[PDB]
């Protein structure tokens, strides 16, 4: 059953922006 | 209030 | 033909199941994968996100006659107001108790004018509903706020290729498809291994 | 394969004449036919509509590593005011004398952070300008200013039909509806490559 | 020969141009 | 001081 990642943090071309990660919206605060 | 039964295709 | 703010009817085949027949509301083509739609299906609220002319599960595609129905937005300025916002949103079960899921207004959904897209904190994904009517019944709470955004300062990411790793260890892919307006660091992403369309907050960490 | 925000280059052949090779910089993908691009080609200030990867008179595209330059704004201020606004745009002729143009300031362009969408009411096409530049040189005069654009279902995406005086059909696109002025409207015509602009006029 | 863009637009190929309107060209005699 | 010789591609 398709699970969504906690986290996104890179691109298939390897420019994900250094700093930064993309959080899914139930990620722990 | 709404029901979360009709969220999702139950498939 | 353009199917976009069509109501469609097609077949869908689940696993080995028999042929089911399903219709919806197409609401959008994604412009950075131009053979992904987002529709909503009659009597669901979530929107799914369908290559409709590839995916092999679906079959008998058809553009029905019947127009989308279009309604005045009762208050403007509420709509407007709620765009962007936290909310607490009321559902209730099936004791009858009430059961507030924390989320967020993203946007007016497109085609659909009475219908606002909305994630939430335990349930990520993306849904629509006429949030006018749960608000004026008491069951919308929301919630006051608390250049140098995130959205603003990276190089756009809409269009991007994502990557990531199962838990297996194998790659698996999918597609940065939207940057929600009003709320710029928030996207959505499309996976190529599901139909759900999921939120994402661009955090920054150093 | 997503252009838009990138410089390109391709070769274009105009009629049966040599291919040549232009530059520019992709602004926009159109959402109602993302096969239809917005271009500005380097050294020209007018917007182009060209459907790259279907135009026959395209070819060998290439994306290039060079990225697009961004300024911050000089005054935002002032580039908020100018949106939506009437003006006098100052352009000079080979006497050296100044010719006035009138138009409107339609929108900030996507992706060239300093450039600005105007038209002009005798040359009805969309154009881009860094036009706090001219501004600032003393070249552009800002005047001061139920909407059909609020009234109609919305028009954006349909498919329009016309005919010449020849009487033959001709097809084109409604492929944007302006923020600011909500009664005007952006037409791109399947036979040509400019980008249109058009009044919502209420006749009865 | 060179494309001219019309005055005026006030069909769509469904028929559904909005009635007591027209789209004129910002060129249009005003 | 802008000139159209800039406005449009040549052809
Ligand atoms: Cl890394
Ligand atoms: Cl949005
Ligand atoms: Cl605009």
């Amino acid at each position: 059953t398709f699970a969504a990642p906690a986290e996104v943090r890179h691109f298939t071309d390897g420019s994900f922006p250094a700093g930064f990660v993309l959080q899914l919206f139930s990620h722990t605060q | 209030a709404r029901t979360k039964q009709t969220a999702r295709k139950s498939g | 033909r353009n199917i976009v703010g069509c109501r469609i009817q097609h077949g869908w085949k689940e696993g080995n199941g028999p042929v089911t027949q399903w219709k919806g509301t197409v609401l959008d083509q994604v412009p950075v994968n131009p053979s992904l739609y987002l529709i909503k299906y009659d009597g669901f609220d979530c929107v799914y996100g369908l290559e409709l002319n590839k995916d092999e599960r679906v079959s008998a595609l058809e553009v029905l006659p019947d127009r989308v129905a279009t309604s005045r937005i009762s208050d403007a300025h509420l709509a407007d107001t709620m765009i962007g916002k936290a909310v607490e949103h009321m559902f209730e079960t099936e004791d009858g108790s009430k059961d507030e899921w924390r989320g967020m207004v993203l946007a007016r959904a497109p085609v659909m004018n009475t219908w606002f897209y909305i994630t939430y904190e335990k349930d990520p994904v993306l849904y629509m509903y006429q949030l006018l009517d749960d608000y004026k019944e008491g069951d919308l709470r929301i919630m006051p706020d608390s250049e140098r955004e995130p959205g603003e300062v990276v190089d756009s990411l809409v269009g991007k290729q994502v990557e990531y790793a199962k838990e297996d260890g194998s790659k698996r892919t999918g597609m940065v498809i939207h940057q929600v307006e009003a709320k710029p660091s928030v996207y959505f992403i499309k996976f190529d291994d599901d139909f759900h369309i999921y939120v994402y907050d661009l955090v920054k960490t150093s």
